[PDB]
Order: structure tokens, then C-alpha cells, then sequence
């Protein structure tokens, strides 16, 4: 919903495999997925919450079955927050993202003062 | 024997090792962010600026 | 209870296996606890407190 | 086409190796591409859309 | 009072967070404030001086 009462559908970012590449598995089936995500505010938090993938450029995924990220592939997160999280104009969220072997890291923003369909945060 | 004695010693080195390692991956990762962070905002409140145009009027009631 | 005179009321972490891969059991019934938890800041000390688990992503539980 | 109204059909740019010279590759078949490029506004969003290469002056192709 | 004569010791100026934007308390309680103010001239000399804050424009406070 847009305007100066607007609320946050989804967030959108996409990860590649690091130097001395080394696979990760990305499924997100609920009951196989080994990446956790998890959102939290200063009046909120939620843990494992429900995320898709879409794959762009060369990939394996579209011939076969292949999950894993490897060279060359890059992939897109979507992590959805429309119905049942509430999130608004001029707020600070975490969202923080666990694989199962190699770094944690975290994502720190601030919705702008006026949302519109498409916002960017650089 | 030095053989399997030497086994259990290795294998502690490694483990540390390997938890020194994680936790250095997670604490470079955060310290970029924030570097990456600083330079973004610094740009933004220098182009700021506002300025006035046309002279000033006041109203006498 | 928010606020400049607040009070916590619970601390909440994860944790996972490290290299090596030998399983641990983490059940959490009063009488049949193998890891124990304690308190300590400056002026109290509490033993043995209680704690619950909760399982994220591919479990067996 | 042209006008106050007017609509927009391609945009052009160039681009050249660095200073650290060290090969990359512009392959520009939908199925081996290595380089995306994202299309963005305060209304719309694409991903992964299609481009053309021209090479000019040396080159190997 | 004026013409050759005493000031009241109210200096007044408005401060705002810099760049980095990590925040800093700013409570003015004699027994717990963490920003100190000291008065300096030729002849004297006053330090951990006392003072009071007003917030302006949009505020938590």
C-alpha cells in the first residue's frame, strides 16, 4: 500500500558463491531447507520465516534438479511479509540470514518516509 | 606410542582453529557493512542543500 | 516491563554443531538434563536454571 | 517516438577493461550469460533482460 | 544587565548527530549524566558545571 501509511510487501536481494568457491545447498522446501532466515524490529521477531528462489543467468537448475550454488550461477531471495508481519514508514528491521557452514550475516535498513511501489535502499 | 597419542592432540588444534576461522568470517562481514554504510550517508547530506529565491515580503495587519 | 528502569525477561540464542560431528543430546527434562545452565552478574548466583528448546529448519524431532 | 509524449526503445553504452587487466567474459546467449542486467523504476521491475554486443575497433571476434 | 555589565551564564546551542548516526544519551541528571561541561576563562576556572536540555521539532522524548 502506498503513501505516507504505506506497508512492506517483500524484500528482495540476491547472493553468488565467495572466492575459493565451495557449494551451498539452497533449497527451501520447509521440511529439507538448511538456511534459516529471521526477522526482527524493536516490537517484533519472528524466526523461520518462508522465503523462494529464482535462479538468472546460467544455471544448472532448469535441465536437471541441481540446488547447489556454484560458479558462474547467481540467485534471487524473496522473503514475504505482506498479510502477516507489519512493517511501515520510518522504521528500522533486521533481516539475518544463517547457511549452514561458512558466515552469518545480517541486513540492516530503514524503510523510507513514503513508500511507493518500487523503493530502492541504497 | 607416539602414533595414536599424536591423533587426539591434532585433532583439537583443528577444531579451534576452524572455530577462530567462522568467527572471523562473521566479524569481516559486519565491518564492511558499517564501512559500506558511512561512505552512502556521507554522500547524502552534502547535496542537500537548499537556497531561497526572490526577495523576502511582510504583511502589516 | 519497558522502560529506563526495565527488566529482562528471557535471553534467547542458537547453537550448532561444530567440525567433528560427534552428536550431542540437548533433551531438557528436570531429571534427565546432561548440560547445565547458570547465572552470575555481581550480586546473586543461581544454578541449574531452567531452559526449552526449539528446532529450526531439517530436524528428526 | 518522438514528442512531449514520447517513448523510448534502447539504451546505449560502452565499456572497457580496467586498470588490473584481466579478461571477462560477454557472452550474450539467454542460456550461457555470465553478466545480468536489471531494469528498475519507481513503478516497474525487470530482471534479467536481453542485450546485444557490437565490438569496435581491434578486436578477436 | 546591560551597558557594562553582568551575563547571565545561559549560553544556549543546539547540537545534532553526525554522519555515523550511532546515537548518545543525553540525560542531564547530576548523578547520572555522562557529558561533561566545563567553563574556562584568564582569571577562573569551573569544571562538571550543571545544565539543562530542551528537545525541538519531532522527538521521542
Amino acid at each position: 500500500t502506498t503513501g505516507a501509511t504505506g506497508t512492506v510487501d517483500s524484500v528482495i536481494f540476491t547472493v553468488a558463491s565467495a572466492a575459493g568457491g565451495e557449494p551451498i545447498d539452497l533449497n527451501n522446501d520447509p521440511d529439507d531447507r538448511v538456511v534459516v532466515i529471521d526477522y526482527r524490529d524493536a516490537t517484533q521477531r519472528h524466526t523461520d520465516v518462508d522465503w523462494s528462489v529464482t535462479w538468472l543467468g546460467k544455471n544448472d537448475y532448469d535441465t536437471t534438479g541441481d540446488t547447489l550454488l556454484e560458479q558462474g550461477e547467481l540467485a534471487e531471495i524473496t522473503v514475504t511479509l505482506a498479510p502477516t508481519i507489519t512493517l511501515s514508514t520510518n522504521t528500522d528491521f533486521i533481516i539475518e540470514v544463517k547457511p549452514p557452514a561458512g558466515a552469518v550475516f545480517s541486513i540492516q535498513r530503514t524503510t523510507p518516509a513514503y513508500i511507493e511501489t518500487v523503493n530502492d535502499l541504497q | 606410542i607416539t602414533a595414536l597419542e599424536t591423533a587426539i592432540i591434532l585433532i583439537a588444534f583443528v577444531v579451534v582453529a576452524s572455530v577462530f576461522a567462522f568467527t572471523i568470517l562473521s566479524a569481516g562481514t559486519f565491518s564492511t557493512e558499517r564501512g559500506k554504510e558511512a561512505v552512502y550517508a556521507g554522500l547524502s547530506e552534502v547535496r542537500s542543500s537548499i537556497e531561497i529565491k526572490g526577495s523576502v515580503v511582510i504583511i502589516g495587519e
